[PDB]
């Protein structure tokens, strides 16, 4: 049950304790998971009196391509458990790569209790610092409309997703939100770039009782508001004549929006006058929802750059920066949240995990040894190692971060940072520049419609036969599936090797499927990223995906906004 | 300064535009009201009246192919559209007179008219576009190893493609798929990549001509 | 030696006849039956099953201008057809263009047609020999300094003058004498003295095409 004194003060009292929570946080993960095959290589059996310095002498530090064999091991029909433990509900992806390769990382509930309380905190410090209508609500720029199943059987999740359609989700989401404009059924819409005009719609809705505009980032924001200065007059049309516009072409969100309309001449007039008066739509956000107090996501790091668009949107309010931390496991929260985004910084939450940095001091690198959480010096700068129920033990996510501070006896830590950055050489191309080419190739037949590309993915499924390639677009709205399946002829006509050629030309790799999804789908990817706990070096997405890659995964498939197999070959 | 006279859906003004920028001319486009065809386009064509037309040296240059061709000899000496045998370009030729007979008639016929007149139309695209797979066969292109002189000439029909979809109530690609294939990978050369309106534009102007004659 | 599919009174194999006599090459002609088409016909162009085709180092070459195009290229050594400048080859692809269509439009409305169809290809003929009598300016050939493109392409025409004259009731040479006496300089040639099969015969041929179709 959510209420503001009691939880701070138990966050005080924990941050303070920050030494016996690390180190008990440190013997429940290890407790549950005593039994660790990756530890059995270690040496470990647990309790004993030297037990933490029995972790960081025994168990060497680890990267993604050592972990992805394990982890996929749990993912392919061995539905088999490896480095933290049990087959986990769901499994991961991060950014950069595993050698321009997939990296799986495990889920489990215990991800939800992290989610769900560090959310009721940041929401109680924050709802200190900007309380809100305890009847009113918000726009939330969300999404997870999509789940994909893995060759095995196995489920594996976006961080979005798997909050998102989490059977707690709803339930231990309703105290500490003002209630979503939108259904469930439109955020979790087969069509999320319909879904998220459907958003817009939403948030649109109550205006007057929303308490705030949310998007994990400010580049959500900014592709809403970018798209809300495009689309306005469409939307007046759409819930004017009580009709919905043709664009929206999905049956469940159709029969929800229908759900919803009546034809309504009035306030047509009205958004119109407004729309036109203001200047290239500065402080349009609180134009809006007048009467929100915050514009909240993260603002730090690589999406420094997408704060001021946002301040263009925002206006004069105020912009709260989000909190710190991820599937791979949470770090950081703003407890704080009433300083400015360049003043920006978040306080570690201790029961998410026993983490351990290593300091850059020396020249670049420096060999040194990591030092105790709260061993850690204010002003300099270490990267982050990750030991938790996520599937990392001392594990190097590789990029860096700076104690500005201290709240109380836990420390405050600060992100400067953008790409965790040295890459290594692929097989999920067909050359980086190759697949780049390929959506650059089909995509201008989209483009002959005044749209753009906004991102792109792959993937090889070989529980088919033979197995196929999938491609994912992430662009500016909807169109018909003919220039689309056109498209999928092109990405396969672009990929120039011969190699590519010899195979699908004799059929002994399936016919590449393109399946289009829906309005930042990459932007889930880019906002569960750079707010995942390490340092903002955070944010070069994955371009093909291996039986080894997972966020993007989970959110690969239930949006097949379309789905097409060449019907060229 | 190479002057052209230029229609926004003139799949033809858009072969010139095409050739144009597809070989390295900085040229001005000048739209034309055939309403009101200009002074100077009423000296290039005084009868025909038609365009496109690229003005050089004051001397106007007229047809679409032929301007293309001028395109060529004009500054020969780095993207040649033809490979250097004869016998290659008069296959290039050749081709290039197969896209200017029953293939524009039959789309002609596909977006421009209805009932018995289109199920016809219907039948001589789908032969012509099957025809034109045929020769396709696998090169990346037409009209040599690279871009062509008719790569110029079929590829700036591949924004009509969508009226020919859409009134047609049809699908061109699952019975000649290649050839739209080919046409999406032409799309990514800097001459059609800017030259070229917008598809959506260039449907609603089919539906212009389409609802003035029912 | 290079093989021709043609066709007697054909004014457009004619082209093709004349482009090798004048230039030199040494080729062996064939009498096609559009009833009973020889099997190279089919073999060759297997789509519109027309001639001329000429077929140079197991190579096939169709259509009457193609193939004339492809003659000068072939051999640019001795009398070549077009000139030297991009915008001269300019013209006389305008030029050739229409003599080809609207020409020919006008004058099978001549020899082919009855009625309005007759009359007003007869109005349309006279324009275009008053055309062509104005772009020559008043020039003794097309081409070039010598015999030329629209030269060849046109002199076909010359065989059928006669024939015009006769069905379409009119002096193409009261009306515009330079033109009919453009043909009479060009039949000194032997590429146009052996070529074009005797006016009489053209005449005889096209008054029985009026017999058997209605
Ligand atoms: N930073 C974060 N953002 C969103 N969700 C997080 C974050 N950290 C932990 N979670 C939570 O983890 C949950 C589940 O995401 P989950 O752990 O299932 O995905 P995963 O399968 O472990 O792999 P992935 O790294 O792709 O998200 C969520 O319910 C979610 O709230
Ligand atoms: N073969 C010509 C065909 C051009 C053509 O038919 N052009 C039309 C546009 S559809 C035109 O200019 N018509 C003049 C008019 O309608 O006023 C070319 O490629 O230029
Ligand atoms: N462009 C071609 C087409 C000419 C054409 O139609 N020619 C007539 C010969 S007079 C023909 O072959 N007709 C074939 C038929 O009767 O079907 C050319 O000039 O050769
Ligand atoms: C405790 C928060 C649970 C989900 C929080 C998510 C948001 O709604 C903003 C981003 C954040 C993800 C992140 O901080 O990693
Ligand atoms: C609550 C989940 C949110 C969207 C988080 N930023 C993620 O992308 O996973």
């Amino acid at each position: 049950t959510f209420d503001m004194n009691r939880v701070i003060d138990e966050f005080d009292e924990m941050t303070r304790n920050a030494h016996q929570v690390q180190k008990q946080t440190l013997k429940e993960i290890l407790l549950k998971n005593q039994s660790a095959i990756y530890l059995q290589n270690c040496g470990l059996n647990g309790n004993a009196t030297d037990p933490e310095e029995a972790f960081k002498s025994m168990v060497p530090l680890v990267t993604d391509v050592e972990l992805e064999p394990y982890i996929k091991r749990m993912v392919d029909g061995d539905t088999s458990p490896i480095l933290t433990g049990h087959p986990v509900p769901a499994i991961s992806l991060s950014s950069g790569t595993s050698q321009g390769r997939p990296k799986f990382i495990p889920f489990t509930d215990e991800l939800m209790e992290n989610t769900l309380q560090l959310f009721r905190t940041a929401f109680a410090f924050r709802n200190r610092d900007f309380p809100i209508d305890d009847n009113g609500k918000a726009l939330q720029f969300i999404f997870s409309s999509k789940q994909y199943i893995s060759t095995g059987g196995v489920p594996v999740g976006t961080a979005t997703t798997n909050v998102y359609r989490n059977p707690n989700f709803k339930a231990g989401m309703k105290s500490i939100t003002s209630p979503s404009c939108s259904p469930d059924e439109v955020i979790f819409s087969p069509d999320v770039h319909q879904a998220l005009y459907c958003h817009l719609l939403s948030g649109i809705l109550f205006r007057d009782q929303v308490q705030y505009v949310f998007a994990v980032f400010a580049h959500g924001l900014v592709h809403a508001f970018r798209t809300f200065e495009q689309v306005w007059e469409e939307i007046v049309t759409d819930i004017k004549d009580g009709v919905l516009s043709n664009r929206i072409t999905v049956p469940s969100v159709r029969t929800a929006m229908s759900k919803l309309l009546t034809p309504n001449p009035e306030l047509a007039e009205t958004i119109r006058t407004k729309c036109m008066s203001l200047s290239n739509w500065y402080g349009l956000i609180p134009a809006l929802f007048p009467n929100a107090k915050y514009v909240y996501g993260i603002m730090t790091g690589s999406m420094e750059p997408y704060v001021p668009k946002l301040r263009h949107y925002a206006g004069d309010l105020p912009l709260v920066s989000h909190d710190y931390g991820s599937s791979e496991g949470w770090i950081a929260a703003n407890v704080t949240p009433r300083l400015s985004p360049e003043e920006a910084t978040f306080a570690v939450i201790p029961n998410l995990g026993y983490f351990e940095f290593l300091p850059v001091s020396e020249t670049g690198e420096g060999e040194e040894k990591p030092v105790g959480l709260t061993q850690v010096k204010i002003g300099e700068e270490y990267e982050v190692v990750i030991t938790n129920y996520a599937g990392l033990y001392r594990y190097r996510l590789g990029d860096v971060v700076k104690v500005i501070g201290f709240y109380n006896n836990t420390p405050q830590l600060k992100f400067i940072c953008r790409r965790n950055l040295i890459l290594s050489i692929n097989i999920d191309k067909n050359t980086e520049r190759d697949l780049q080419l390929s959506v650059e190739s089909a995509a201008k037949r989209l483009s002959e419609e005044k749209i753009e590309v906004i991102d792109f993915s792959s993937y090889i499924d070989v529980s088919t036969d033979p197995g196929h390639y999938a491609i994912f677009w992430e662009i500016s709205g909807e169109t018909n599936e003919d220039v689309l399946q056109d498209c999928c002829n092109c990405l396969d006509r672009a990929f120039i090797d011969a190699g590519y050629v010899s195979s699908r030309k004799c059929k002994t790799i399936g016919a590449l499927e393109l399946r289009v999804v829906a309005k930042g789908t990459f932007r889930k990817i880019q906002e569960h990223f750079l707010g995942l706990g390490s340092s903002a070096g955070q944010f070069k997405m994955p371009r093909c995906v291996k039986p080894s890659n997972a966020k993007v995964l989970q959110i690969l498939c239930e949006n097949v906004v379309s789905s097409y197999f060449s019907t060229a070959f | 300064l190479p002057i052209l006279l230029d229609y926004w859906p003139s799949m033809f003004g858009m072969r010139a535009r095409v050739a144009l920028r597809e070989k390295g001319v900085e040229f001005e486009y000048r739209e034309e009201d055939f309403s009101n065809k200009s002074p100077l386009l009423l000296q290039s064509n005084p009868i025909h009246k038609k365009i496109p037309v690229l003005v050089h040296n004051g001397k106007p240059v007229c047809e679409s192919l032929n301007v293309v061709q001028y395109v060529d000899e004009a500054w020969p000496e780095k993207n040649p559209f033809f490979p250097s045998d004869p016998y290659g370009r008069a296959q290039a030729r050749f081709w290039a007179d197969f896209v200017d007979k029953k293939f524009t008639d039959a789309q002609f016929k596909v977006w421009g008219k209805k009932g018995e007149e289109q199920e016809a139309g219907k039948k001589e695209f789908i032969e012509a576009v099957k025809i034109l797979e045929s020769e396709l066969g696998d090169k990346p292109y037409f009209g040599g190893d690279s871009f062509g002189y008719v790569d110029i000439s079929l590829i700036t029909f591949s924004s009509w493609f969508q009226a020919y979809e859409k009134f047609g109530n049809f699908s061109i690609e699952s019975e000649s798929p290649k050839l739209i294939a080919w046409a999406k990978r032409c799309m990514e050369k800097e001459s059609v990549s800017k030259s070229l309106p917008d598809s959506e534009k260039i449907v609603a102007y089919a539906a212009e001509y389409r609802k003035n004659n029912l």
